[PDB]
């Protein structure tokens, strides 16, 4: 489960997920730093 | 505790439209981020649409922009996927899911509902 640069892999849904959905979080996925730091 | 009871799948002819339901139990749909994911047989699950909990922003995969609309009815406490202008590759099991507090990880999903497009 390697996915595109602006998404992370969710294990519950076995699917890759847009980082914007986690960005406002205290503890976002690491692979959403680069993308998530477009703000 | 928390459940997501889905309904609204079935058969529809190419070009048709369909409306999926995802009724929350044990929580309020308005209070969290929810999205829809789908899995066609032979393929891995695919994220499709989503509402961000923190600001109610809506998002859509490319394959589905212009045709699909996610929303919530607070009074019925359900998430919906309005699907228009359907096509053969929109055929999958559709799954709603819910995120933790403060745009957290997905913590629950519905049982699934089958959408078949001839």
């Amino acid at each position: 489960g390697q996915c595109s640069q602006n998404e992370y892999f969710d294990s519950l849904l076995h699917a890759c997920i847009p980082c914007q959905l986690r960005c406002s979080s205290n503890t976002p996925p690491l692979t959403c730093q680069r993308y998530c730091n477009a703000s | 505790e928390v459940q997501l009871v889905e309904s609204g799948g079935g058969l529809v002819q190419p070009g048709g439209s369909l409306r999926l339901s995802c009724a929350a139990s044990g929580f309020t749909v308005s209070s969290y981020g929810m999205s829809w994911v789908r899995q066609a047989p032979g393929k891995g699950p695919e994220w499709v649409s989503g509402i961000r909990g923190s600001d109610g922003s809506t998002y859509y995969a490319d394959s589905v922009k212009g045709r699909f609309t996610i929303s919530r009815d607070n009074s019925k406490n359900t998430l919906y996927l309005q699907m228009n202008s359907l096509r053969a590759e929109d055929t999958a099991v559709y799954y709603c899911a819910k995120q933790g507090e403060n745009d957290g990880p997905f913590d629950h999903r519905g049982q699934g509902t089958l959408v078949t497009v001839s």
